[PDB]
């Protein structure tokens, strides 16, 4: 899996999300962040 | 020192004006475009940094300003108006320029002329490159286009600095032709002469662009630019590089993978090199449209909405109006100019001196058959007696070069 | 003749060393999927847009029957809906007609209006209105 | 790779020039028109 | 020159250039504005100058009543050219880059 | 490397040649506003 | 409030504005450029495709559209003019 892990200023991670649970989770590893303002997004196919 | 030349006759001449405002709508795809359904590929241009995130962003980024250069061009206005049923405009006749209710098309008479005049020509969808639909539809091209003829032909130029005004349309470019420098008095003695030779003009553009003569010169440079481009990207993956062959799929049934290091990053080095010329000659020919795109989005601002005093920005000659209309990758403007006819050759004179007293012209220009004086409008030639109303009265008579004597008709006591 | 080419100089078109009968060869991978998604701090349920693939392909094109689960909820179902740019799912089609925010294509936009979904519909063109004239 | 980089930047750059280079002209041409001055044009120094 | 460097000359040469700014002088002094809208219209100049002031807001009188002053004042400004192009700081900066 | 030597000349090239683009259709611009007419925008032509 | 500024006299300026409109037309040949006088050097470039069949184009593509900007801003004319014999202009000498 291709993973995403943020780091507070601690290094302790709060939260993480997975970039395979559905395609949403696709657009966030595909931009590299998680507050994007609203729009279009357009994702690499990765399905095998 | 005193000849002048003033117009006696008068023409109305439409013309045409072509301006590219979209391009074509393109899109290529990171890993489909250098090698697809490789898995063992990817893993090999995954070490090349970020490449296609910048490319196909920077490409991704073109489609954002194609979309806005169409909106900040054609829907300049927030309300769909629509044309009157009754088509009573004073003697014109504007059939050849409005939708045709009858088909099932919003394209006008004379866009279908045109979106046959000039072609597009696809079928290559499987290795990477796809072609992405326009935001607005052709359909809803027209559809802009209806409404902007039925504001500016009705409710004058109002519609533009606002809420719609009724207005006839011979009320309308009766006093636009005060714009120009001649009063309004041309127009209500010459409405029968202008409809007539402005239908004709309407007549004359309809036959040249049905005809076999290619006025639509530079909506094909265009099309064939992000034609060629296209063309140049899909010949150049049947070149090897170098490489022993130019498929992947014959060198992966080849070289083992420690021998195919060298051999299949040199063809991903190679096909990289192709790739990023493409994006960068489409980010100059995207800038290049988007500065006409913004001309293109001036003159809907300033030669449609409104009357221009610039010369020679809306077509050839004075402006009066211009009929924006629907085209396959641009806009057509139709420049309706004033253009001045046959002249006579006329003697002039600066001033007139009186009882010493110099009388200057307040509005015109001040000609003579010859023997006797008269005053008229600078840009068309309506002879009037000079009288202290159409002059005013400053300075001596000694202090301006070119004066002559002359008599002045006092009305108000008769 | 053994194989065809193209403009592309790409095998399309083979014939079979057997039967001898003519047949195509093209692959569809429309690797291209887009989403349509508000704010990502406002709402997670979301729709997808596939470019050009007619939604009746999609569990043959990518094999999805062996894929995960997850990957066959959006694959088919009720909230299918056809535009001319491909077709749409995730969506509840409505028949209004409004100013749209979101740009998709051909002309069929998105938005975050109510029980709460997004919805898509062509974009209205603005306000129709005529003027009084005689 | 590297020299590559900065190809990619420097072309970006000097076409993102162009981009603020027409409108910082085409600001300057309302610079002058539109506070110098009052302008005639339609729907050049805003709506109306 | 060496290594493949071709320049092809310019499409209008510089001594035809210099014409259409001759034609375009001879344009602009003797008919203003109508030459460049339709048929030329022959104009004298001091007339011309007149239509111009009333462009800008100027009335029709303040160019006959001073034009003997405009006649001196407005060569001066040519005879100025020569001055602030002769001098070793030019001014065809842009030109020159 | 001569390639890209020569490749950069032409991305040089065709970047100088848009901005040569926007100079000439300020100057034919003017051509038709500041010479074959008479304009009322101000601060265009020259400086009054 | 109740002031306001009126000028009793004027004067005439002339300033020079400077806009380039073309520059030197360029053309590079690949078959002699890159590989010198050299035959089995032109080989390897035939070998990458078409570059220097799209970079020709490129060059000329632009000395084809400079070629237009001098059009573009000198021949807005139809006719050609000349100075009458007289030179009256009303005391403008136009002679420089
Ligand atoms: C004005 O016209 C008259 C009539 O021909 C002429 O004699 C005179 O010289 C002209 N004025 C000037 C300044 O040349
Ligand atoms: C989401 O973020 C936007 C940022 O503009 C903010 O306006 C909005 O209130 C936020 N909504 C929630 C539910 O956090
Ligand atoms: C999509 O599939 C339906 C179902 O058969 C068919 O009627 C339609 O023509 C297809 N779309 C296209 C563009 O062929
Ligand atoms: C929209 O209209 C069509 C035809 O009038 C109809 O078949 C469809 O059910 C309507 N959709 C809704 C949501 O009512
Ligand atoms: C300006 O100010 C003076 C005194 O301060 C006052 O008399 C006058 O009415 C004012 N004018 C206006 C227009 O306010």
């Amino acid at each position: 899996r291709t993973f995403l892990l943020k780091y507070n200023e601690n290094g302790t991670i709060t939260d993480a999300v997975d970039c395979a649970l559905d395609p949403l989770s696709e657009t966030k590893c595909t931009l590299k962040s998680f507050t994007v303002e609203k729009g279009i997004y357009q994702t690499s196919n990765f399905r095998v | 020192n005193n000849s002048i030349a003033i117009p006696t006759n008068f023409t109305i001449s439409v013309t045409t004006e072509i301006l590219p405002v979209s391009m074509t709508k393109t899109s290529v795809d990171c890993t489909m475009y250098i090698c697809g359904d490789s898995t063992e590929c990817s893993n090999l241009l995954l070490q090349y940094g970020s490449f296609c995130t910048q490319l196909n962003r920077a490409l991704t980024g073109i489609a954002v300003e194609q979309d806005k250069n169409t909106q900040e061009v054609f829907a300049q206005v927030k309300q769909i108006y629509k044309t009157p049923p009754i088509k009573d405009f004073g003697g014109f006749n504007f059939s050849q320029i409005l939708p045709d209710p009858s088909k099932p098309s919003k394209r006008s008479f004379i866009e279908d002329l045109l979106f046959n005049k000039v072609t597009l020509a696809c079928a290559q969808k499987f290795n990477g490159l796809t072609v992405l639909p326009p935001l607005l539809t052709d359909e809803m091209i027209a559809q802009y286009t209806s409404a902007l003829l039925a504001g500016t032909i009705t409710s004058g130029w109002t519609f533009g600095a606002g809420a719609a005004l009724q207005i006839p349309f011979a009320m309308q470019m009766a006093y636009r032709f005060n714009g120009i420098g001649v009063t309004q008095n041309v127009l209500y003695e010459n409405q029968k002469l202008i409809a007539n030779q402005f239908n004709s003009a309407i007549g004359k553009i309809q036959d040249s662009l049905s005809s076999t003569a290619s006025a639509l010169g530079k909506l094909q440079d265009v099309v064939n630019q992000n034609a060629q481009a296209l063309n140049t990207l899909v010949k150049q993956l049947s070149s090897n590089f170098g490489a022993i062959s130019s498929v992947l799929n014959d060198i992966l049934s080849r070289l083992d993978p420690p021998e195919a290091e060298v051999q299949i990053d040199r063809l991903i080095t190679g096909r990289l090199q192709s790739l990023q010329t493409y994006v960068t000659q489409q980010l100059i020919r995207a800038a290049e449209i988007r500065a006409s795109a913004n001309l293109a989005a001036t003159k809907m601002s300033e030669c449609v909405l409104g009357q221009s005093k610039r010369v020679d920005f809306c077509g050839k000659g004075y402006h009066l109006m211009s009929f924006p209309q629907s085209a396959p990758h641009g806009v057509v403007f139709l420049h309706v100019t004033y253009v001045p006819a046959q002249e006579k050759n006329f003697t002039t004179a600066p001033a007139i001196c009186h009882d010493g007293k110099a009388h200057f012209p307040r509005e015109g220009v001040f000609v003579s058959n010859g023997t006797h004086w008269f005053v008229t409008q600078r840009n068309f030639y309506e002879p009037q007696i000079i009288t202290t109303d159409n002059t005013f009265v400053s300075g001596n008579c000694d202090v301006v070069i070119g004066i002559v004597n002359n008599t002045v008709y006092d009305p108000l006591q008769p | 003749q053994q194989f065809g080419r193209d403009i592309a100089d790409t095998t399309d078109a083979v014939r079979d060393p057997q039967t001898l009968e003519i047949l195509d060869i093209t692959p569809c991978s429309f690797g291209g999927v887009s989403v349509i998604t508000p704010g990502t701090n406002t709402s997670n349920q979301v729709a997808v847009l596939y470019q050009d693939v007619n939604c009746t392909e999609v569990p043959v094109a990518i094999h999805a029957d062996q894929l995960t689960p997850t990957w066959r909820v959006y694959s088919t179902g009720s909230n299918v809906f056809q535009t001319r740019a491909g077709c749409l799912i995730g969506a509840e089609h409505v028949n209004n007609s409004y100013e749209c925010d979101i740009p998709i294509g051909a002309g069929i936009c998105a938005s975050y209006q109510t029980s709460q979904s997004i919805i898509a519909y062509t974009m209205s063109l603005g306000a129709e209105n005529s003027v009084a004239y005689s």
